């Protein structure tokens, strides 16, 4: 069923209820529960990490995954494994690193082409995308969290794909990545629960936007000061988001773009419904992330088509599914909060300046310096202005 | 298993009006 | 039973249980759920957010408040509706930000002035309180959390009400917001579950506070060297918290005040008990945020006198009450933590500084240019005195 | 059964159920829940905090425990005081702060000698052990964490002992710290559930690493670069962790022991088993953190020796345990995510530059005036240069 | 939504005593 | 009491494969 391989050389196969999921430009992640057997025994008793798995989904989806993580529990006269694992084309790019500091201006070929230095895989655009400049490279980073970045400045999104050719993986990067879907959805049809969420504490009708001040000024708004604001504006009010502070940017086709970006990223819904595969009938519905779907719920006054964001896949035998679980346009409130509350304990904890008694004694220390210099700097300059 | 995300949810929830 | 109108006009009534919050200084916020039926259709099947909802408690309690969050739920062949709402006296503050950056001395009417610019509400101190001076403006920040500063500057606690007049907020500031109540409380008549918690793990008999060195000095301890002590000390004996490190305060006056401030805020009690609300019989306890209470509870050795800080109420139709929930005191040990979990992981996310592979490079490659530029300073101070 | 006594004199007795919790180096605490009783009642009524607690384990073990954290719950007719406690070895050195800010080179001897002044414990190291220094003392912070900052540097591990002497404990420091224990473990004979965990996400083949370079220059990759390496490497590959990248020191025998420490700490695995104790059988296997152990699980392919980590005893009455619970090896997966965690939460709020609406305006401000004065000082050095 | 709060309250019992 | 477990755990698995 699951075809898994020592990172050198033969396969083996074994069966197991797998748990799939992927996002749209988030990296993909599998967990499966092995367990003893008079079968799967010379495995099971001989898996060291970085084993290399592939062949689910049967003879196709030849996407090779990584195990990173891995649990091994005694039940009655037997043991189970769960574990975890993650794509090469993802993994793979957090084996190396760059310590050249990229610094400066950048074109997006040039950039996505020097993190791709060894890696083998492959980038390309399809649209025409504008140039920008990263201030400080991560010279302790990962290939990755700087793709992270470069998609942040430049591809807003981007999908992967094994193309027919041996060890590539061409990454289409792309604004909004997105396929048209012959399939759909409605209540009666495919959809059980449909859970429509709303969330709006931190939207937008106008918002202001200063991008050009250079970087010793901060506040005498040189630089492009402008409000725009959305349709909806009119009737809902007078209400603005953080305004565009930070930006190096000088022209202002630039500083409307981002800035309606600011908005309407902001009026957030989040349909988490569920999905049930028919198999007998209405097979032509594999969910994939980064599709359109046009879905109808009858009874809520809901007939808009939409873009998958996470799918959740399992598989337990003969690569038979038994049900699916998606997510649409944002992933969800709650993943948010989770990733928010994961980043602030990861950031916090790779820190060393951190002492939990008394805190702020590492950062006064250094702004108190900082004013300080300054001070000596004021002297410097009147002593100077004095020759 | 099936646990985590109605805490999460409900505390995702809470994070709608809890500041000053 | 609940009259919600739209943005513009008119407004339509609705039935449903409602879940209100309310604190003394904090956002108060309700929630309730919504269900389709034969009424409410023209509503619920036509909400936007910042609908605004107010006659709650019946015809009185005129508080007007505003959805932000909206769920859509399927459940049968009929749809649910749950939502949040938050007050207009908090909301219409998170509408309006301040560019102008506040700098320097403030007296507490001119900056509690500045902010209600707009805005329309209103704001008045009862007693006289000094004066400080506010490092930063936050050109790029709310009305509400700059309010926030100057509450933890200078009043201590507020109260808003709704005065008899339209369009009308008048916040009561003031340090220890309270009224006295008629009512009472005990564990027989009134008290089902009484939990007292005492919280000490960050606490202190005696203190230390340094407060008027100039900014760039940071530790040669010029500026009202002092060490403060409470009553209880000479009995626990020698422990101390986080010294009064930071101040630029002349005066010594202020340095008791605050230092017992933070010696008596952590010999911390929670009392999260339940309430149980009599109509039949005492029908005269609608309990409300900061106002004084008398709770006694037998066999537990205990008869003094509280406030509360956090109350919770239910109300399903007709705008009776089911229970209420209230905390006095400190709100809980529970929400101190879920606050500081929240604003961790909301003040990270919004930075863009952080990469979870491998941080500190952000934070290591200022601290070096500082000590960097402070070496090229020495520099350029032998240089000019060498001249 | 549980001697407690105020801080002042006599002591008192009292039957209790309770939960003991023991790390290596981490602070130990325990938990129990006293219930009112025509017994206890004059110490139930009468108990204020820090309450001194001991002769647990019964007419031995009299290790002295202090009480910070008091729950008072109503039960029926009777009340509940559920309670915590912490070391006097760690609480004592929780009470006493140092505002003299150490600084510079530092041997260890003297370190936790100026640390251990007027606390009246001692400290003592064992092998030799280098020096190192310290670049800003904790003048605003405990005993406690400034020794966590020192067994960072230095003493990578220890363990305390009350020895026979009163009002003493020695603080044998050491790395690693272990002593040969005569007991044993079996998946058959002692160990019901056996959760091996194999947690491998942030892990390492080979590691670059940058230490001697000054402080000022931060990538100018002087200071003995170097990639080391470890043994298993050569079948999993290429790929490596966060480099060494912050170090001021100066000799190449610590950049391959940091190194190569930086390397196996990394491939991770946490045994969080149960052991279930036998009294009549196998008594002589009370367990204690930091010691020696050699586990066998059939069917699991294991037979290796660990150590302690964690440990968790529970006592009715008579000091009679009930059950254990331990961990190996690293303490857990678990219990380091929600260290990272609390860190998070702890650090922030304990700041005061946050500011949810908009963050980045205390740090972007900072920087932007990092970068204005270093023109400033650009501009001084063109004009210097001049004269 | 009953649930979230026990498992909160623990985890500020757990908040003591976590850290040397 | 039993329950913390449960959902700290979920969150430790949770925590691989988050983040690009």
């Amino acid at each position: 069923t699951i075809t898994i391989k020592p990172p050198k050389g033969n396969g083996a196969p074994v069966p197991v209820e797998t748990t799939l999921v992927k996002k749209v430009n988030a990296d993909g992640v599998l967990t499966f529960d092995i367990l003893e057997n008079k079968y799967t025994y010379e495995v099971i008793n001989a898996i060291g990490k970085r084993w290399i798995v592939s062949h689910v989904e049967g003879e196709n989806d030849k996407k090779e995954y990584v195990i990173t993580v891995i649990d091994r529990k005694s039940e009655g006269d037997r043991q189970l494994v769960e574990c975890t694992a993650r794509e090469i084309p993802i993994d793979k790019l957090m084996i190396d690193r760059i310590y050249v500091n990229v610094t400066g201006s950048f074109t997006v070929e040039r950039y996505f082409n020097i993190v791709f230095q060894g890696t083998g895989m492959l980038f390309e655009v399809e649209g025409k995308v504008k140039s920008s400049k990263f201030e400080n490279g991560g010279e302790g980073d990962t290939r990755l969290e700087m793709f992270k970045k470069g998609l942040e400045h430049f591809g807003l999104e981007y999908k992967i794909t094994y193309d027919k050719k041996k060890d590539r993986y061409k990454f289409v990067l792309t604004p909004f990545a997105n396929q048209k879907a012959s399939y759909f959805i409605s209540d009666e049809v495919n959809a059980n629960a449909i859970k429509l969420e709303e969330d709006a504490s931190d939207f937008a009708t106008f918002i202001r936007g200063y991008g050009n001040y250079s970087g010793e000024e901060t506040f005498e708004h040189a630089g492009l000061v402008m409000e725009a604001r959305s349709a909806l504006a009119e009737i809902y009010g007078d209400i603005h988001a953080e305004p565009f502070k930070d930006g190096k940017v000088t022209d202002q086709e630039t500083m409307d773009k981002e800035l309606q970006s600011r908005l309407k990223k902001s009026l957030k819904q989040s349909l988490s419904l569920d999905f049930l595969v028919l198999r007998e009938s209405y097979p032509e519905a594999d969910p994939q992330p980064g599709d359109i779907v046009q879905i109808k719920s009858t009874k809520l006054g809901l007939n808009d088509l939409v873009r998958i964001v996470q799918v959740k896949t399992i598989r337990g035998i003969n690569n038979v599914i038994v049900k699916q679980d998606v997510t649409l346009g944002e992933f969800n409130r709650e993943q948010r909060y989770m990733k928010k509350v994961n980043t602030a304990a990861n950031y916090v904890s790779g820190l060393n300046d951190v002492n939990l008694s008394n805190p702020s004694k590492a950062a006064e220390n250094l702004k108190s310096k900082v004013a300080s210099i300054a001070k000596s700097t004021l002297d410097l300059m009147s002593r100077t202005d004095l020759i | 298993d099936a646990l985590t995300s109605i805490v999460n949810g409900r505390n995702a929830k809470r994070n709608s009006e809890y500041y000053l």
